[PDB]
């Protein structure tokens, strides 16, 4: 019925680990397309919307239709058993009770198999109103990792100002104030410290530091990420998988 | 503050 | 008089960061063979079988029968004052209160010494009969590592299963069922991974994950683990330390 | 006003955090000579001297002597948010309320920018006088640290005793007696190990290993440390910052504990 | 269950 | 409340 297999693990090992601490149980949503998640957390403050594409599994055959409702600490237990490098089978029958994962080893002739009890799951799905935001940032993801656990270190909420020069990460605390000013950067043999600042409008939000570290937990899936920034619409924070993404969306604090 | 308030449901 | 001389002090180190977790006071009988140490857990599930063979150390000198009680929380907290690659030398006197343990710098002229207290442990001998196992199984010792905590991450007890082709270790919990096969391997260039597999008949036990992930502290103590089974008699986990082994029995569930 | 900057914040980073655990609210003074810093510790056992020569920074500018009341944690999580490999610039006004610290990205345009909240802090300083020790050890700093941990884990007191033939730390407790004895050690092909033992009279003091061992949160400043010893005065552990130095003054144990 | 079952004392 | 003798106030001067 459902058969994806990854030709190496370690994407669904990252994808799993960039989700768990932001939302417990989730619905894997499997048709023709692939894998798809759309989940809010226990605040609903947050919503993570992530597609697998069918083009990144080996064979990729979905049958019917299915929603694969998974325990993401389970499933992560499940998922550090298995190597970076082995060869991952995830698998789903008609009407499953569980969902079955296979872990290969390269080298030796080692195999490993998992079955995860699966979860009813009532998720209350939304709309996406596929957006145009008035400023798009696209930048290295560690160093946007980097900034908000040194502002959060100091401070609960920053303000991300988008200009044409650049963009600013501000807060204020207890302690003092912090800002980290970033500008447009182009090169040519190292483009992973680039800065793009698409704009047609200056934006200034507010957004829950806690929250955007919980987002950074994507950084391994991606030397880039982009910030889509807009009055009157949340916050988008996508990573690039490679033929899918991972994108989180966060109301700013008014 | 709730992420619902921007995004219709169903 | 008692003298036994380390070249490097950190195989000590490991044996007891390898046996303390399990059991936390222990003789060690010294005779002229070396030490050896046999000890049960608290609830008597698994026993702790260490002989450190004479010819180990460079100087070997054990006059009489002797009996070291020692709490190996004392003896972690002194033996983390010596470096992995520095000379241990273990002293005591024919009627101790106390041990000498001496720790010698090998490049800088430093020398450390150390008192440790005796205790008085009651010596609980146990018979372990010369058993001829079904099933004898060779394997990287960081994959049997790997395997316990991450199936012990799953369940608390696992199912060890040797056949012909190989060998399985399943669990079952409430997440569900995990199980994980090896099979004969032998390689030519990487043979730190080899898996041998020496099988007369088929066997299948049910062991505690706990105890087992306990035993892998081991692991520092060499690349290969062996497992030795049979229908009746407890598991038992080897691991050589070149001149001598350490080995752990658990009886099954 | 005050500006100074480091072409490597590691520095300042790293001398934060070998201070910031034996004294949190400190006020660092600030004039022609560069930034000082003297502080004991709440329990008044320990004294900080730090001295950061106006050598060490490119641009040095103190236009009048200031002092920056600073709480060293909340020091440590800003200086926390500067790379290694960042230019730092600290600043101050003539009348701060706030002290400026800059990390300038070497490669890239990027520019972290932080404003610390100033405190009120009275020190009280003292006249620490140019003794001639009778006993001077240097050493691997990294060894003493490991001889303090080593020598903590047993005992809450080492007795340090400096003679001829070498320096013996020792100790007693609960477990049993240890002790480390180090000789000098007249050069190396790898020079990193040396032991130097300067001595016109032999000393023996005892001293708390809780407060050897925060001193030993310095060990990354520099590879030797160096201790000076002489009967009825302090224990002087000194770690060398090059163009500047962090000295640690240690009152000796006198008590039935 | 107790490792003296199998290892008499 | 009073110095301990364990203190460097009592070994550097004011």
């Amino acid at each position: 019925m459902l058969e994806a297999r990854l030709e190496q693990a370690s994407l669904l090992k990252r994808v799993v680990d960039a989700i768990k601490d932001l939302v417990q149980d989730c619905n894997f949503d499997c048709n023709d397309s692939g894998i798809a998640l759309q989940a809010m957390d226990n605040s609903h403050v947050a919503l993570v919307s992530m597609l697998l594409k069918a083009e990144g599994f080996s064979p990729y055959r979905c049958d019917r239709n299915i929603a694969l409702g998974i325990n993401l600490v389970s499933l992560t237990k499940v998922l550090r058993a298995a190597q970076n490098e082995d060869i991952l089978t995830l698998k789903a029958d008609d009407s499953p009770d569980a969902v079955n994962l296979m872990f290969e080893s390269a080298e030796t002739d080692r195999i490993s198999e998992y079955d995860i009890k699966l979860m009813d799951i009532d998720q209350e799905h939304l709309a996406i109103p596929e957006t145009e935001y008035a400023a798009t940032v696209e930048m290295p993801s560690a160093e946007f990792q980097r900034i908000c656990r040194d502002l959060n270190a100091l401070s609960e909420s920053v303000v991300i100002e988008a200009t044409k020069e650049g963009v600013k990460f501000s807060c204020q605390g207890d302690i003092g104030s912090g800002s980290v000013t970033i500008r447009q950067h182009t090169s040519v043999d190292k483009p992973e410290q680039n800065v793009s600042i698409a704009l047609s409008e200056p934006v200034a939000l507010t957004f829950s530091l806690k929250y955007l570290v919980n987002f950074c937990k994507a950084t391994s899936l991606s030397s880039k990420v982009t910030l889509c920034l807009s009055q009157e619409v949340p916050l988008l924070v996508e990573y690039g998988l490679g033929s899918g993404h991972l994108r989180f969306y966060l109301a700013p604090k008014i | 503050t709730d992420i619902r308030n921007f995004f219709h449901s169903k």
